[PDB]
């Protein structure tokens, strides 16, 4: 089985550095890029950068350039992300992610997360692609068809993923390439849309779907996630 | 390197039996099937049968049923073909070949000197270097586009496969061999006649059993 | 070569209708066939294609799951079953013969007279300009841009008011038999051009480009060539 | 198992990341409909045979030999050869009117687009990575992996 096991919880002072490790197992380390995504307390998913474990190539989001360094140790089958000059805004769960079938891009493989706490918010750049996900939260009853929209500032053809993130867990990929259903993900989760309008649709709402949903794009860098929709069920 | 080496030529009396060996090297013997094809002098190719080196199942062409036995030695990675009740008509070069037609793996042949209608048109055609040979192959029954092949049968040597799957060039075959065709009317094309191109080309079908062959088009 | 469409009519939203296209003058069983529609006052839109022997079918995203293309090679007839009809489906439906046994890397020729029915792709085709004014004798240039490389798989069609489209150029530059030498096509990859060296009175028409690189097959917005004041 | 080993070798062949080639991404229009539903796998044997033969042809060109590691390419050919053998052995051991000749032609046209793309892009490292990733996708789809 493909497994990404990350280092434990960290508590650092402001100005200090933190190095998170991601040890891989199951299938050749060198063939798949490792991406790093963080998620601050009460925030959405934020892409930090990527590293090709074959050659060592790295790309970072502008927000983290000069502060973040992604490394790998082939001998140990382990990737690393180091964040320097930590500030209070850097307190987040850091996740590593293995690349999909193409050996590049974000996928269903994710580490467990690493809590970096800086004891004494989200968003990219002006020109970055905007994933405007609506609504931010909805509350339908069991059985209702939940309809979620995701809007893009630029035409990204079909380079979109739809993730379901449960509380305290890593995100699970539901739909890849805007409309293909991920294996194992129940058929009732629909992927629809092309270009600048996308729409995920959970049909028979079952309580095991109560989670926050995001739309990650890959039609240009950096990778931008949607706002998020907290789907919840309404009782008496 | 991957190689298929056959036993030396044998001379037999009528009524006797002959056993041809085919030693394989460079690959895992049990992973591929071995076919046996013969060619009488001045005649076309004739499929005899196939054998799966893993379990040992064999299938023979109707003409050889009861006369031929195809066996293997897994320890020595050698395939064997034995023919009984030999006659003057069995005087032919016998070839062993590995099953993936795109691989083009064949033995050097073994001449036993004993003392789907594929209509390849034309039979012989002369030309000079710098011309376009428009060879043709037609089938009686419907042959799948994927199962048509083209070979360059040099004198006495194994047939050098050029086009497998009616349009794909094998590794080594130059881009001048623009072989087309699909369905029942297939074609072999040569753009610009190189001096070394002169040989008798064959069209094979590897779809339904038995695997049939064309007469052969002589380029001179 | 003739293609005769029938079965068109007024239908209620949600209802169903079956269109027919009777073919003659050619080997129907050896050619793939397509349905192309044209909403009132709008451009051409590829609907569906079926292979020569009927085993392979392709549909535009807007009709997938609602429409079904089928064919009877014995009776030389093409069919289009339209279910769950919407106001969006209101259009003149044309059947067209494709040059090969299967779709892609081909062209539509000829087209039927059309039948009236009254109730997206990742390759965008941009035509420029949307309309142009020209005098008899003028050199006319129409451009067509593809969102990605389509090699040389671009066709040009001429459509006069109240008439069905007609093939002018196939495979970016090949002139169709019977089309005057004043028409010429050029380009490869993403940029293509249709040129009329000296405009004649019979050339005032709407011109459309069409990519045949991959399915869904798509048409440009169209360029109306009009008189000059 | 054999299909997984083919993909393993094609994944190992990867030299550069597709993330460095995002502007060279291209839609080749893989004819997914020609491989039908997973229930009609017997009828898709000749189509799958053509697909594997076309993958072999694409990766055995002079340009492919220059672009990819020889050791990995040889192991890749071995795996493709094994898959072709299994298909041929089954055919030797059909009643469709077209014999899915239309489907085989659609597969050929798809590989023709890949060939034209590589030529247009002058066999650049990015063009080869886009093609390698496309074959990873289409091969998994054709084998219902």
């Amino acid at each position: 089985q493909v497994q990404l096991v990350q280092s434990g919880a960290e508590v650092k002072k402001p100005g200090a550095s933190v190095k998170v490790s991601c040890k891989t197992s199951g299938y050749t380390f060198t063939s798949y890029d490792i991406n790093w995504v963080r998620q601050a307390t009460g925030q959405g998913l934020e892409w930090m950068g990527w590293m090709n474990p074959n050659t060592g190539n790295t790309g970072y989001a502008q927000k983290f350039q000069g502060r973040v360094a992604m490394t790998r140790s082939s001998s140990t089958r382990t990737a690393y992300m180091e964040l320097s000059s930590l500030t209070s805004e850097d307190t987040a769960v850091y996740y590593c992610a293995r690349a999909g079938l193409t050996g590049a891009g974000l996928d269903d493989y994710w580490g467990q997360g690493t809590l970096v706490t800086v004891s004494s918010g989200s968003g990219g750049g002006a020109s970055d692609i905007q994933m405007t996900q609506s609504p931010s939260s909805l509350s339908a009853s069991v059985g209702d068809r939940v309809t979620i929209t995701c809007q893009a500032s630029q035409d990204i053809r079909k380079y979109l993923n739809w993730y379901q993130q449960k509380p305290g867990k890593a995100p699970k990929l539901l739909i890849y390439d805007a409309s293909n259903l991920q294996t194992g993900v129940p058929s009732r989760f629909s992927g629809s849309g092309s270009g600048t309008d996308f729409t995920l649709t959970i049909s028979r709402l079952q309580p095991e779907d109560i989670a926050t949903y995001y739309c990650q794009q890959y039609g240009d860098l950096p990778l931008t996630f949607g706002g998020g929709t907290k789907v919840g069920i309404t009782g008496p | 390197q991957v190689q298929l080496v056959q036993s030396g030529a044998e001379v037999k009396k009528p009524g006797a039996s002959v056993k041809v060996s085919c030693k394989a090297s460079g690959y895992d013997f049990s992973r591929f099937s071995i076919h046996w094809v013969r060619q009488a002098p001045g005649q076309r190719l004739e499929w005899m049968g196939w054998l799966i080196t893993g379990n040992g199942d064999a299938k023979y062409s109707q003409k050889f049923q009861g006369r031929v036995t195809i066996s293997r030695n897994i320890s020595a990675s050698t395939a064997y073909m034995e023919v009984t009740n030999l006659r003057s008509e069995d005087s032919a070069v016998y070839y062993c070949s590995r099953d993936p037609v795109a691989a083009g793996l064949w033995g050097q042949g073994t001449l036993v000197t004993v003392s789907i209608l594929l209509t390849q048109s034309p039979g012989t055609l002369s030309l000079s270097p710098g011309e376009r040979a428009t060879l043709s192959c037609r089938a009686s029954q419907f042959v799948s586009s994927t199962y048509l092949a083209w070979y360059q049968h040099k004198p006495g040597q194994a047939p050098r496969l050029l086009i497998y799957g009616a349009s794909s060039r094998a590794t080594g075959i130059p881009d001048r061999f623009s072989g087309s065709g699909s369905g029942t009317d297939f074609t072999l094309t040569i753009n610009g006649l190189e001096p070394e191109d002169f040989a008798v080309y064959y069209c094979q079908q590897y779809g339904s059993s038995p695997r049939t062959f064309g007469q052969g088009t002589k380029v001179e | 070569v003739q293609l005769v469409e029938s079965g068109g009519g007024l239908v209620q939203p949600g209802g169903s209708l079956r269109l027919s296209c009777a073919a003659s003058g050619f080997t129907f069983s050896s050619h793939a066939m397509s349905w192309v529609r044209q909403p009132p006052g709008k451009g051409l839109e590829w609907v569906s294609s079926i292979s020569a022997a009927g085993g392979s079918t392709y549909y535009a995203a807007s009709v997938k799951g609602r429409f079904t293309i089928s064919r009877d090679n014995s009776n030389k007839t093409l069919y289009l079953q339209m279910n769950s009809l919407r106001a969006e489906d209101t259009a003149i439906y044309y059947c067209a013969k494709e040059s090969d046994r299967v779709t892609t890397l081909d062209w539509f020729d000829p087209w039927g007279q059309g039948t009236l029915v009254t109730v997206a792709s990742d390759i965008q085709m941009t035509q420029s300009p949307s309309s142009l004014s020209a005098s008899v004798g003028d050199r006319v240039t129409i451009t067509c841009r593809a969102s990605q490389s389509i090699s040389s798989y671009l066709n040009w069609y001429q459509q006069k008011p109240g008439q069905a489209p007609k093939l002018l150029i196939y495979a970016a530059s090949s002139l169709q038999t019977g089309v005057p030498s004043r028409f010429s096509g050029s380009g490869s990859g993403t940029d293509f051009t249709l040129t009329i060296s000296s405009l004649q009175p019979e050339d005032f028409a709407t011109y459309y480009c069409q990519q045949s690189y991959i399915t869904p097959l798509t048409f440009g917005g169209g360029t109306k060539v009009e008189i000059k004041g | 198992l054999g299909s997984r080993r083919t993909l393993m070798l094609l994944a190992q062949m990867r030299r550069i990341s597709l993330f460095s080639c995002l502007k060279d991404r291209h839609d080749f229009g893989f004819p997914q409909e020609e491989f039908g539903n997973q229930f009609q796998k017997a009828e898709t044997i000749p189509v799958l045979h053509e697909m594997i033969q076309q993958i072999f042809n694409l990766f055995s060109t002079k340009d492919s030999s220059a672009a990819w590691d020889e050791t990995l390419l040889d192991k890749f050919y071995t795996e493709l050869y094994q898959q072709l053998n299994d298909l041929e052995a089954c055919v030797i051991q059909t009643e469709t009117p077209l014999m899915k000749e239309d489907s085989i032609l659609a597969v050929r046209k798809y590989f023709q687009r890949i060939t034209l793309y590589l030529k247009e892009k002058k066999y650049s490292p990015c063009a080869w990575e886009v093609v390698r990733a496309e074959i990873m996708r289409s091969f998994s789809l054709s084998t219902n992996l």
